[PDB]
């Protein structure tokens, strides 16, 4: 898997992520990787904090 | 070693930076001690020489 196009060209703004960063991911080997998504409330898109 | 420092500037926690704005994750580098009557006996003052 080559992950590098996750940073080839990116224009993320406001990128406060907490954790492990998904880019430089080649060093870490791990067997499974999942993703998710959902449907919540229209007017809470942007009131979702930690 | 044996050297005294006395600068006081914003510290970077990462991205983002703060330009100046004391928020979120832009702290000043001095912090107080937590001296209160509601601590044990390890969070009090020593004399240390």
């Amino acid at each position: 898997a080559d992950y590098s196009v996750l940073y080839n060209s990116a224009s993320f703004s406001t990128f406060k992520c907490y954790g492990v960063s998904p880019t430089k991911l080649n060093d870490l080997c791990f067997t499974n990787v999942y993703a998710d998504s959902f449907v919540i409330r229209g007017d809470e898109v942007r009131q979702i904090a930690p | 070693p044996f050297e005294r420092d006395i600068s006081t500037e914003i510290y970077q926690a990462g991205s983002t930076p703060c330009n100046g704005v004391e928020g979120f994750n832009c702290y000043f580098p001095l912090q107080s001690y937590g001296f209160q009557p509601t601590n044990g006996v390890g969070y009090q003052p020593y004399r240390v020489v």
